[PDB]
RNA sequence: CAUUGGUGAGCAGCGAAGGAUUUGGUGGAUUACUAGCUAAUAGCAAUCUAUUUCAAAGAAUUCAAACUUGGGGGAAUGCCUUGUUGA
RNA sequence: GGAGCCAGCGAGUCUAACCUUGGCCGAGAGGUCUUGGUAAAAACUCCGUCGGGGAACGAGGAAUUCCUAGUAAGCGCAAGUCAUCAGCUUGCGUUGAUUACGUCCCUGCCCUUUGUACACACCG
RNA sequence: GUCGACGUACUUCAUAGGAUCAUUUCUAUAGGAAUCGUCACUCUUUGACUCUUCAAAAGAGCCACUGAAUCCAACUUGGUUGAUGAGU
């Protein structure tokens, strides 16, 4: 089993290497597509070539969800396990419970006397899609790690401006309807990665008249999450906020599972660079 | 075929498949094989298959699917209203 | 050759290596005889396999046990599992299969943790 | 696929979700839940029967899941997998929970008892273990390696004393009373066992056939010469025909297609076994078709509590002197089918209620067996009906207590 | 080195496993000598040297 | 190829064949249908064979020695062993090829690692 | 101190005109045992040849015949088919 | 108070305080000695001994929060990884429990009220 | 905010002459060297063969009869007036 996942990761890495060295080839085939589409001069290298002009029949016959999620995007509704750091604190326990309530298809795991590799392998043995692990400081929640399990990716965000729902008000209970999502101002390929990981973190295939909205807006590289219930009036549709609110911020992104600590870093927040204050998303 | 019997027929199979198959009534004795006995004796068709109650032919009468036929002449108007609402929810799904 | 056999025993995070070879009828655990294991209430739990089976079968052999890691109760369960599987292996290798089977039946009917350990992996729902 | 033996039609076809190939199948006693397991994705799929969707994907066996079955009398699922593991799933009762049990070697055969309380699992290391299922302890095991006769292939290079291609068990099944096990492997032999005394009854060699490979285990120094064992010499050229000359064999074809595609000899291996619910016969499906072995108490004589006086002569004498209970009890004690048939055909109806009521409990199974056989090949339908009516009305609740004791004759 | 340690592949057979031997700690022992013949002098050679 | 390009028959059939070959093991990269035409070699099939898989997984030492081992009967595919040396193996059984227990080979291996555990008589 | 490393000196015990190891050749086995040869209802078996020759029996696809070819391209001249020219 | 004995992550020519007392050396710069005061495996087992606090305080009400096995709790050792954390944060090992594993009756939540899916059965 | 016109910067291409080899003679040139019924020796390369190292794994298996080799014990013979060992 574990061997099967091992050689799986091997074959995925090899296909990535071939994809890199075939990007340029895809470009040359697209150019030849355009040339046959409209007769034009053909440029120097592809003009002089013999193998390309020979094998371009199958190639003409040739011809988007990210690859780590690709087979099971919208078929099997994902299952998530949310667990606490180590010898938990009580404020953190309440807030992790709130996160479990916030998502659907979620179950909670107290952690005392565990180790990271044993936990992650046990979760893979059980068969679980997605994992959330929480870290705090003095009651205040501050750090969150998301993983996708079949050697998928992990993201690590910090999270600051948290307020628990009960400490907003002693209100009542949520509805837990399969919610909705709005994604604002996302630009980069990194932005597409994070909207992809969060979309596959939610439930898949909601209704047409579901009455809970969950937002995601980029406000100066600080992903602000809110949650409101809405009921459609005739002229101004009223939104009642419920569920916790907190300011979330990316800082690192691994291409392995969270237990690895030495996978391929596909992004990492640069701090002490000359233009750190300058750029956005960098 | 030659590839699989080469390669020890363990493969990953054909993805998805649909095609309508007709069936005709000739009883199960002729359906089964050539041998001096028999095993099942009813028709190869079900009663629901050879006849379910069809939706009503003439226009002023209503056939439900459980065999209670009504007309628009022997109905009280409230039950007329109920029947219209039931057809409404049926055509609302369909 | 010297007719010999080797086995392992394992509680949660400890290791119990057991050599078993033909000899004069002794026990040795960490270079000290087995009247001197420490916890002194679980000494009987260490004694358990011998007192389950009998004593002559341990009168005609030689054990050498070395344990590392773990804590008290973990080491103790480790030693008892190691002695069990080692005795069964020696019987399987050099004397009759029927004796091996009656040994195995008496053990597993008593308590299966002697012959197979349970490394406790969790169940997530 | 479902199949209905009344209108001969696969009314429902259940599928996988990424289309993996299948190896084992198991069905709830109530025709409600059908579960299946593979060896390529090691997740037990399970469909509802009432609608052709797939209900759920049971998970938790690292590596392939080979055998499945059901405890019907409390309806639990048992899975047996190359994980070295046995899992027991409770899938109803709104808990849906697990219990695992480890076995020393990779298990590959599984069966349940009709009591639903004991599960017999068979390893690869030749052991056949038997568990209580309510608590997880190991009740009874039998080492079963040594009495398995493996052949030595002409294409081999070792001996049958060293080989390990067949020193295990493919398939297990329980007998319906709960006492005996049939076990069959890729060997040459079917073994038959008793569970409580944990000692086998017999070894059965399936086919003493030179043409198949794995029958003999000692080959002939006459045959093997200084170039090859003479049975790897292709004689396709010797044939006086083209259809016999050519082949189609592909290199290393195993488990596929016809036999012409194999430049090798067809191996012999008992593939599946089951007892009979309707008699003590048992059937073994092997590479040469189906074998069926039965019993004959007309040809044996295993009497029960004899004495110097009980005798065919005295039994016929008491029959003509009209003490029918004594005549019947004597003939049952002698257990000769012809005497039993004699007293059963000669006694009259106006003693049937009393006699049937005062037959005793130890002989009840024998008389039920005999009425079954005689009736299904006889001609006195009304007579045998009167007997079965009287016997059932006499000792109905007693059968209901010892249901498992008469579960093979009823 | 750590990634090799991940993909150990625990089934291999290198024939040096008949000649190498290993501590219980796991570490691979090696000789101060190097050769295959001077592991231990025998009694004839010790008679000569003495 | 001789079919016209934009037929869904053509597309779906070629893609299905590419699934079949990529699961079979002969061709490596699933995307270039040119490499369907041009990479398919008897060398590729014969390297999907059994003994090359041993030299792949570093079971045996070199390929001839692997052929000696499979002929001598020490190596099993899943639950049964193999004697026909010319076994083809796909990826999903490359996952399960291993040495047979209580072989002197596995004995030597775990002895060098000092981990023979003769309760299993490995 | 332990050595489950190497060698080598001696006992305790086992013990009938010796003991231990290795290796070649050969015989019988390794499927259920009706005798040898030939021109074969007989004869031979020390040999069939100076009876072993005659007669009878018997000639369709008017010559049907690569079921067998590694894959894409074509083949001057050969080869096969198709028509045609002249005897 | 003795005495017995048990773990696991970790290794960048890299890992670390303060002021004070004076002698001597030198043009110094400062150097060296001298001197006083302040910040920084354990539980386990066994044996031997003993039997209110320097004015608040003797296990912490009303309410309220969480949790169903390597979990609650207890005990320590290590690090300090481009965001957070030194008033701490995160790793690892040790020891390892009581009580539920059923239920929709209350509290809330959802889904379905059209057999639609192909036998037999069930309802209609 | 995209695109047209300009302006401007950048990337990109020719090759010629002479020789030789290629048609089972002959690449087109007469400027160029090659025809034979073998007798012996040395050297060198390449392998078959028997053994074998690095370093194994497995045995067409049983029994009997007749041979051999090795090592012990036992015996004989030589030996402190010197056997074994050891680079003028």
């Amino acid at each position: 089993m574990l061997r099967r996942q091992a050689r799986e990761r091997r074959e995925y890495l090899y296909r990535k290497a071939q994809e890199l060295q075939d990007s340029q080839l895809q470009q040359k085939r697209q150019i030849i597509k355009q040339a046959l589409a409209q007769g034009k001069p053909l440029p120097k290298e592809l003009a002089e070539d013999e193998s390309l002009q020979k094998d371009f029949r199958y190639d003409q016959s040739l011809k988007q969800v990210d690859d780590e999620y690709a087979a099971t995007s919208g078929i099997m509704d994902p299952r998530i396990i949310v667990t606490t750091s180590r010898d938990p604190s009580t404020r953190l326990s309440q807030f992790a419970k709130e996160i479990k309530l916030l998502f659907p298809n979620a179950v909670r795991l107290n952690r005392g006397n565990y180790v990271m590799p044993n936990l992650v392998d046990a979760c893979k043995k059980s068969g679980t899609t997605d994992l959330v692990v929480l870290h705090e400081h003095r009651g205040v929640p501050t750090s969150l790690t998301i993983s996708h399990f079949p050697h998928g990716p992990t993201a690590q965000f910090s999270l600051h401006n948290v307020v628990m729902r009960h400490d907003i008000i002693n209100a009542g209970n949520q509805s837990e309807v399969n919610p909705h999502l709005i994604f604002d101002n996302f630009t980069t390929a990194l932005g597409k990665r994070v909207v992809c990981i969060l979309k596959h973190l939610f439930n898949a295939g909601p209704k047409k008249d579901s009455e809970r909205v969950i937002t995601f807006a980029n406000r100066g590289d600080f992903i602000s999450v809110r949650q409101h219930v809405y009921v459609r009036t005739r002229e101004g549709v009223e939104i009642a906020e419920v569920g916790p609110r907190f300011e979330m911020r990316l800082f690192e992104l691994r291409l392995g599972t969270l237990e690895n600590k030495d996978a391929d870093v596909e992004w990492q927040l640069r701090r002490f660079i000359r233009t750190a204050n300058k750029k956005d998303y960098l | 075929y030659k590839l699989d019997v080469l390669s020890s027929v363990h493969f990953v199979p054909k993805p998805a498949s649909t095609s309508l198959e007709i069936r005709v009534e000739t009883p199960t004795i002729s359906m089964e094989d050539a041998q001096p006995l028999y095993m099942s004796n009813a028709s190869s068709l079900a009663p629901q298959e050879i006849y379910n109650v069809g939706k009503a032919e003439k226009d002023g009468e209503i056939r439900l699917k459980n065999g209670v036929a009504m007309s628009k002449e022997e109905l009280t108007r409230e039950d007329k209203n109920r029947l219209r609402r039931a057809l409404k929810r049926k055509r609302s799904k369909a | 050759a010297v007719p010999s056999v080797q086995t392992f025993g394992k509680k949660k995070s400890a290791t119990a290596v057991a050599h078993v070879k033909a000899g004069k009828g002794l026990i040795k655990v960490n270079g000290s005889p087995i009247t001197l294991v420490e916890p002194e209430i679980l000494r009987f739990k260490v004694y358990e396999p011998l007192l389950l089976v009998g004593l002559d079968k341990f009168s005609n052999i030689d054990i050498r046990v070395r344990v590392t890691g773990g804590g008290h109760v973990s080491q103790v369960y480790a030693i008892r599992q190691a002695i069990a599987k080692g005795l069964v292996a020696y019987h399987q290798k050099y004397v009759d299969e029927q004796s091996k089977n009656e040994l195995k039946k008496a053990f597993t009917s008593y308590d299966r943790t002697l012959l197979i350990a349970d490394s406790r992996r969790p169940e997530p729902k | 696929r479902a199949w209905d033996l009344i209108r001969y039609r696969n009314f429902r076809t259940f599928t996988g979700t990424e289309r993996i190939q299948f190896n084992c199948l198991a069905v709830d006693p109530s025709g409600e839940v059908v579960c299946a397991g593979s060896l390529d994705n090691f997740d037990i799929h399970v469909w509802s029967v009432q609608t052709g969707q797939l209900l759920d994907a049971l998970s938790g066996h690292e590596g392939p899941v080979s055998c499945l079955s059901f405890s019907q009398e409390n309806s639990v699922l048992a899975s047996a997998s190359w994980d070295k593991t046995i899992r027991i799933w409770s899938i109803f009762g709104r808990s849906q929970q697990v219990e695992p049990i480890e076995v020393y070697s990779d298990v590959l055969a599984l069966s349940m008892r009709p009591d639903g309380k004991e599960v017999a699992v068979s390893t690869l290391k030749g052991q056949i273990s038997i568990f209580n299922i309510e608590d997880a302890k190991q009740v009874g095991n039998i080492d079963c390696r040594k009495d398995i006769i493996s052949g030595r292939f002409n294409q081999d290079r070792f001996t049958a004393k060293n080989s390990e291609r067949s020193k295990f068990f493919t398939t297990i099944h329980y007998s319906f009373d709960g006492m005996a096990i049939v076990a069959g492997g890729n060997n040459n032999s079917i073994c038959l066992y008793d569970v409580p005394n944990e000692v086998l009854l017999k070894r059965f060699i399936v086919s003493r056939n030179m043409a198949l490979n794995g029958t003999l285990e000692f080959l002939n120094s006459k045959k093997m010469t200084e170039a090859g064992s003479l049975d790897l010499i292709d004689d396709a050229g010797e044939n006086s025909d083209l259809e016999d000359r050519i082949d189609n064999s592909l290199p290393g074809s195993q488990r596929g297609g016809d036999l012409s595609t194999r430049k090798m000899r067809p191996e012999v291996r008992v593939t599946s076994v089951q007892f009979s619910p309707t008699a003590n016969a048992f059937a073994a499906a092997s590479t040469e078709g189906l074998l069926i072995y039965s019993t004959n108490d007309t040809i044996l004589f295993d009497p029960f509590d004899l004495d110097v006086d009980v005798t065919p002569h005295s039994t016929v004498e008491a029959l003509r002197e009209k003490q029918f209970l004594n005549a019947l009890v004597m003939a049952f004690r002698l257990n000769e089918e012809y005497l039993i048939n004699k007293v059963y055909e000669a006694i009259p109806i106006k003693e049937i209620p009393l006699v049937a009521s005062n037959i005793p409990a130890i002989y009840l199974p024998r008389i039920l067996k005999f009425i079954g056989d005689f009736a299904i090949e006889s001609q006195h339908i009304e007579f045998n009906l009167i007997w079965i009516k009287a016997l059932l009305s006499a000792s109905g609740g007693y059968i209901n207590e010892h249901k498992y004791l008469f579960s093979t004759a009823m | 080195l750590r990634e090799k340690a991940k993909e150990r592949n625990p089934d291999e057979y290198y024939h040096a496993m008949h000649s190498r031997k290993t501590d219980a700690k796991g570490l691979l022992i090696s000789s101060r000598h190097g050769d295959e013949e001077d592991e231990s002098l025998s009694m004839d050679q010790v008679k000569l040297l003495k | 190829s001789l079919l016209p390009p934009t037929d869904p028959f053509r597309r779906k059939h070629e893609q299905l064949l590419l699934d079949k070959l990529y699961a079979m093991g002969v061709l490596t990269t699933k995307s270039k249908i040119s490499d369907l035409e041009n990479k398919v070699t008897v060398s590729a099939i014969c390297r999907r064979r059994l003994p090359v898989i041993m030299h792949r997984l570093k079971m045996a030492e070199t390929i001839q020695d692997a052929v000696k081992f499979i002929e001598q009967g020490h190596v099993r595919v899943g639950p049964n062993l193999i004697n026909d040396p010319a076994y083809l193996v796909t990826r999903n059984m490359e996952d399960y090829v291993t040495w047979v227990d209580n072989s002197k080979i596995k004995k030597t291996l775990l002895r060098y690692r000092n981990q023979i555990d003769d309760f299993d008589f490995s």
